[PDB]
């Protein structure tokens, strides 16, 4: 059958992808969730400006 | 403005050339000696610049004769502000660069002046080392048959003039000595350079290679070669003329494996075979003999297609050169491991200060701004241009094309003037030949294939009477002449065969006439069937209205399409532009780690306490070996210090020097520290019966031989990886920050395995 | 930390940075500001049951439109063939026919907007809603678009990284804030389940970086090299194929051909057979979700083998260079690559499917509120553009030092 | 072939402007996608 060799053939093939290890894992895990928190409390800081400017300006 | 200091300055020189008159040559050497007191007492090169320019001006006067215009002044002033004075074909470029040279000299430190080659070297080394000489200021010269004293007794003086090559060896063999004092150049000051356009532009990526210890083995080639004669065309490879780019198909990849008698031939057995079998191929395919090189007395000596001209000391690259060699039965100079490599653009980057004239640097003066931060003064010219630089006669149909070009230069010579029409190929001036044999003109064919008679048809080809036909379209040293007669004509015409890529070599071209205020009429007689046409194809709205309204192909002085044509130049100028100026950012990598590893190595042959680096590289190799088999983050006892103090009874201390229990158990601060004293112990023991000068010795030629065979590795290792990366675009990622940031890893690696290599060698000596 | 300090004590790259931040600002200020329209309290008291600004439909059409431009490479186009051939002056042809397609596309789907509106609401029509306000709607949304774009070439530039994706990381992050101020709001399931949500946020997010980041490299060997020269060199050279080559373009597609069958279902008839295409054509709740996750697969299968299309790279190792050891030059690497294609395109199928079907069988198992976005195109750009920004800025440390070997 | 890709792009540019009527569920983004030299022995 095609479906069980080629199920095969495919698990046999992602054992040669270069996957990314442990430490950079956690590495690439920390720095993205550093960018997102630092970019999401510059976006609220921003709002929280716009919106007492817009507030001054009416 | 730049260029009213100049006139000022230039002004100002005249002045004091009247204040200057009827001193003797004892005076004017004392002259010479007072402005190096007066560098030598707090002023600046700056300050004495209008006393010395008129030094040299009333000097040149005494010796040659001949009596600096003020534009060759302001072209001095302009060349020692750093930059380049471009100035025209004629108006005395060497006896503007032998200014900024006077000033630049009597700092004392060493001015090289460069040429193109070492005719022009030795001819100009001549008459202005009479001028230079008049002064007292000793004068060297360079070539490749010096040997190392008289180099070095060249390089002592103070004004020195040599090729770029002789310059780029002399570098890279100073950078590969043993001893301070065998290397010959002193600290790199100053150089002005004739024809910049073709010394830090065109020729601005070409490795000067330093090879060594040549393979000597002809097998593989002759084999390669003598099998790939036997290949037929479009049935065992393709080949396309616009880029030559022969390649293999699968039946002669078949009877490839066949003929050498293996299973695979793209295999990792069989690389340097298959490398043999595609240069042979691209060798006899690719390369055409008499429109691609030349053969010479027992060698080959390549042409391009750029130039017309012939490059006398050029190799191929890659081995295609050998494969060339092979082809017509030669004798091949093998190939080596390149020891050293610099290019031009580098070695000209580090120097100090450089400056040279030209005569075409706009597009390469927004090149020059991006690389040497130099700008591009055009010097007004001291006569006014008074030829003709008429527009271009533009139609299709090329044999029409040399039609007009026969009777053009028929209907000169009918009149009796000389006419010098540029050719690109071989086959054009063949052509034309054909063409002006039977309209009953005798003429004179200059090429690639009839180069000997270059200097004496340059002569007689400005006198009355005479049509030559020059393959070289920019002529950088040779000089037409004229006298009686063709002043009274219209000057030496000039006939372009098309119009080129790049606009430089068509004003070189037109160049050649008007020199020293003399009439002169050009053309360039272009097509629509030729490849700058096919290159900027608009076919049919173009072809059709120059179509409708026509006669046999009659010219058309089309000012509209000479607009496009000069807006088609941009276009591809603009493409080279951002060609160079990508692979300049690709070349900085291996610039800086090269000028890294070559101040470190003067750093080791330069200083006399050595003792301290390689204690620091042993320090450094042990710490990493330390780090390595104790793992930072694991917890102690699993260590396998049995195999780290086999390691360390392997590469440092002897076999039974150091014991099991003594690095028990504690932190690798203080067991690197104790295993450090240990070795320091081992060095005084080891150092204390030849304790002073073979000490010394050793350690130097250790040092020298692991960075000499690692950087040779290095320079290997980061050309393949050139090669590679652009490759790294099928993953979206950058190819440039990926070959930026494993090039720096590898350059790290290489660190890492010179400390091992010194440490394993001053420790198991 | 120590790393943003290590950027704290380079000029250059902090003026870069603050470049950026100053950008998005002018961003957040593009946002701000409302629409020539009256109907903006309309849509504030509706809700329409996203937002609506000048920014509203954003980057969205110059996507599409790349898109357009690089599936007519693929035909016999002599035209886009030969400007696709030209090295450089074709590729800004290119690009400048392709900022003029987006701009007349975008300037099209404005009007298409308003007309969808007009359908959708009576209260979010305008006084002359057949008089042409429309052109003048749809020139100022293509004139914020504009204003984006010249904005993301500006930052692409003068700034750090990729512009557009770093604009619309901005613009996809910024609803975030509002979430989380929602989610306190809503919920007072204590602490447990917002824990055990973060959790699985984080778990996902080590997920897509495991998935995303991984390379399969094919070594490829030049034949250059003379190996009775030296000893064994480059193992450096290779050919990296991702695991997941499209990116998120078949979700658009399964987003654009899901919610296209929705204008059929707007027909004025408003049929038993139109509410029963509309009821199997909607993806939260099986009948679409099949049809979503094969027309993903289908079309990630479609945008593999377009941009990656392996007889192009064939042919591209054919011409200059070399070769994969065993395997010759020709058609034998194209069939192997295709091959490797195939091994690698049905794993970024699959893991687009299961990350674009994690919102809706997220907000159900954790009914915490449906405006929500996390999964799918909403976690994959922020997390790609996060982590390529910084592994743009953390290859010039690499190059300020070179350390040798006398210290 | 060709002509199927010309179908493809159509029928997407096509059903990318029909989605675009309403495009109700947005808040969705995108991100796109010969050698010489001067040698010398020893
Ligand atoms: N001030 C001058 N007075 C008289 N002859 C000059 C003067 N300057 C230059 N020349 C002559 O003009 C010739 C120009 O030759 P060259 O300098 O090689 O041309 P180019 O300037 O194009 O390189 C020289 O042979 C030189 O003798
Ligand atoms: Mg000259």
């Amino acid at each position: 059958q095609r479906v069980t060799n080629f199920f095969k053939e495919v698990v046999r093939e992602l054992k040669k992808v270069s996957w990314p290890n442990r430490k950079e894992l956690v590495n690439y895990t920390a720095v993205v969730l550093a960018t997102v928190a630092f970019f999401t409390v510059f976006f609220a800081v921003i709002d929280l400006g716009i919106s007492q400017l817009i507030r001054l300006v009416f | 403005r730049t260029l009213n200091r100049y006139e000022k300055i230039a002004n100002d020189i005249d002045a004091i050339r009247g204040d200057y008159e009827n001193l003797s040559d004892d005076a004017l050497k004392h002259k010479t000696i007072e402005f190096k007191e007066r560098l030598e007492k707090g002023a600046t090169t700056d300050d004495l610049l209008v006393e010395a320019f008129a030094v040299v001006r009333e000097a040149s006067r005494r010796v040659t004769g001949m009596f600096p215009f003020k534009v060759q002044l302001m072209g001095g002033v302009a060349l020692h502000d750093g930059n380049i004075a471009e100035m025209k074909t004629g108006e005395g470029k060497t006896l503007t660069s032998t200014l900024p040279v006077y000033l630049n000299a009597l700092t004392g430190k060493g001015v090289h002046v460069v040429t193109v080659n070492e005719y022009l070297a030795s001819r100009d080394a001549e008459q202005m080392g009479k001028i230079f000489e008049f002064l007292g200021l000793t004068v060297g010269l360079n070539l490749n048959s010096m040997s190392k004293d008289e180099k070095r007794e060249a390089y002592a003086a103070d004004i020195t003039y040599s090729t770029n090559n002789e310059l780029g060896f002399d570098y890279l063999r100073d950078n590969m000595v043993l001893y301070k004092e065998q290397m010959v150049q002193r600290p790199l000051h100053f150089a002005v350079i004739d024809e910049v356009d073709s010394i830090l532009i065109d020729e601005a990526r070409t490795p000067l290679i330093i090879s060594g210890q040549a393979a000597k083995s002809t097998k593989l080639y002759v084999q390669a070669n003598a099998f790939v004669r036997t290949l037929k065309a479009e049935k065992d490879y393709t080949y396309d003329i616009k880029t030559k780019a022969v390649q293999l198909t699968e039946e002669g990849m078949t009877k490839a494996e066949k003929a050498f008698g293996i299973d695979n031939l793209f295999d990792v057995k069989h690389v340097a075979l298959n490398h043999h079998i595609n240069q042979a191929l691209k060798a006899h395919v690719a390369m055409q003999k008499d429109v691609d090189y030349v053969v010479e007395d027992g060698q080959v000596v390549i042409v391009d297609s750029f130039t017309g001209r012939l490059m006398k000391g050029r190799r191929y690259s890659e081995g295609l050169h050998q494969a060339i060699e092979a082809k017509e039965g030669l004798e091949i100079q093998n190939e080596s491991m390149t020891l050293a490599t610099i290019t031009f653009q580098n070695y000209f980057r580090m120097y100090e200060k450089l400056a040279g004239m030209t005569g075409t640097a706009k597009t390469e003066e927004e090149e020059f701004r991006n690389i040497y931060n130099m700008q591009v003064v055009t010097i007004p010219t001291n006569r006014p241009v008074v030829r003709d630089d008429r527009p271009d006669l533009i139609y299709r149909t090329m044999e029409g094309k040399f039609k007009a070009v026969a009777e053009d230069v028929a209907q000169r010579y009918m009149t009796g003037q000389p006419v010098l029409v540029g050719t690109v190929a071989v086959e054009t001036s063949e052509l034309i030949s054909k063409l002006l044999k039977n309209k009953g003109i005798p003429h004179q064919v200059l090429n690639a294939k009839n180069h000997e008679r270059e200097a004496q048809i340059i002569e007689e080809a400005g006198q009355k009477g005479a049509v030559t036909i020059a393959t070289n379209m920019a002529g950088r040293g040779t000089d037409i002449k004229l006298g009686e007669g063709v002043k009274e004509l219209g000057g030496l015409a000039v006939v372009g065969t098309e119009r080129h890529e790049s606009r430089r070599i068509d004003n070189q071209l037109r160049g050649r006439s008007g020199r020293q205020g003399d009439p002169g009429i050009t053309q360039f007689y272009l097509s629509m069937e030729d490849e700058l046409m096919r290159r900027f194809g608009a076919e049919r709205t173009m072809a059709m209205l120059d179509r409708f309204g026509m006669d046999d192909s009659t010219p058309i002085q089309s000012k509209m399409v000479s607009r496009a044509v000069e807006s088609s130049q941009k276009r591809v100028e603009g493409n080279n532009f951002d060609s160079r100026k990508q692979l300049l950012q690709y070349d900085d990598v291996l610039r800086q780690q090269r000028e890294v590893i070559y101040k470190q190595r003067f750093e080791v042959i330069d200083s006399e306490n050595l003792r301290e680096i390689v204690e620091n590289m042993i320090k450094s190799s042990l710490e990493r070996a330390i780090a390595a088999y104790t793992p930072r983050e694991e917890l102690p006892e699993e260590w396998k210090l049995d195999g780290l103090v086999d390691l360390i009874n392997t590469t440092y201390l002897d076999e039974g020097a150091l014991e099991k229990s003594d690095i028990f158990g504690k932190e690798p601060d203080e067991m690197l520290e104790l295993i450090m004293d240990r070795i320091i112990t081992k060095y005084n023991e080891k150092e204390e019966q030849f304790g002073k000068e073979q000490m010394r010795e050793f350690e130097k030629v250790i040092v020298l031989r692991a960075v000499d065979s690692k950087w040779m590795d290095h320079i290997d290792a980061m050309d393949q990886l050139r090669q590679g990366i652009h490759l790294r675009a099928y993953a979206q990622t950058n190819p440039l920050r990926e070959y930026q940031m494993e090039g720096f890893a590898m350059f790290e690696h290489m660190i890492e395995s010179i400390e091992d290599e010194v440490a394993k060698f001053v420790m198991k000596a | 930390f120590r790393t943003i300090s290590n950027f704290m004590r380079v000029s250059d790259i902090r003026n870069k940075i603050i470049f950026t931040l100053l950008m998005l600002i002018v961003f957040r200020i593009g946002t701000f500001i409302p629409v020539p329209s009256v109907n903006t309290d309309v849509l504030k008291l509706q809700d329409q049951l996203q937002n609506f600004s000048i920014f509203a439909m954003g980057v969205m059409p110059y996507i599409t439109a790349s898109i357009i431009v690089q599936l007519l490479q693929m035909d016999v186009v002599p035209k886009f063939a030969e400007w696709s051939k030209q090295g450089e002056m074709g590729r800004r042809k290119l690009a400048q026919f392709t900022r003029y397609f987006t701009i007349v596309l975008g300037f099209i789907q404005a009007l298409g907007m308003s007309y969808g509106f007009n359908n959708l609401a009576g209260g979010m029509l305008i006084q002359n809603p057949g008089i042409g306000t429309y052109l003048l709607i749809a020139v100022v949304l293509t004139a914020g678009t504009a204003f984006l774009m010249w904005l993301g070439e500006q930052i692409t530039a003068k700034g750090v990284g990729n512009g557009i994706s770093i604009i619309i990381f901005a613009g996809i992050v910024s609803g975030i804030p509002t979430i989380l101020n929602q989610i306190y709001a809503q919920q007072f399931l204590r602490i447990v389940r917002l824990l055990l949500v973060a959790l699985a946020v984080v778990a996902v997010i080590v997920g897509v970086i495991y998935i995303q980041q991984a390379f399969r490299k094919i070594p490829i060997q030049y034949a250059k090299r003379l190996e009775g020269r030296n000893p064994v060199g480059g193992h450096s050279t290779h050919l990296p194929l991702k695991v997941n080559p499209a990116g998120v373009i078949p979700v658009i597609f399964a987003v654009s051909f899901l919610i296209a069958p929705p204008t059929i279902a707007s027909f004025f008839g408003t049929n038993d057979v139109t509410l029963w295409i509309r009821r199997t054509f909607d993806y939260t709740h099986p009948v679409g979700m099949t049809i979503y996750v094969v027309l993903i697969i289908a079309f990630t299968y479609f945008y593999a083998f377009v941009q990656v299309n392996p007889e192009q790279m064939a042919d591209n190792l054919k011409k200059q260079g070399g070769y994969i050891p065993g395997i010759r030059p020709g058609k034998n690497t194209q069939e192997y690559v295709t091959r490797i294609l195939y091994r690698l395109t049905l794993v970024g199928s699959l893991f687009l499917a299961f990350i674009a079907v994690l919102p809706v069988f997220f907000v159900n198992f954790a009914n915490l509120p449906p405006s929500a976005q996390i999964g799918g195109t909403s976690l994959l750009i922020v997390v790609g553009v996060a982590l390529e920004t910084m592994k743009q800025l953390e290859s010039q440390l690499v190059k300020r030092h070179y350390r040798g070997f006398i210290k | 072939a060709k002509k199927t890709a010309i179908a493809i792009a159509v029928a997407l540019a096509g059903f990318a402007t029909v989605a675009s009527y309403a495009q109700y569920e947005d808040g969705c983004s995108g991100e796109l996608e010969i050698a010489s030299g001067y040698y010398y022995y020893s």
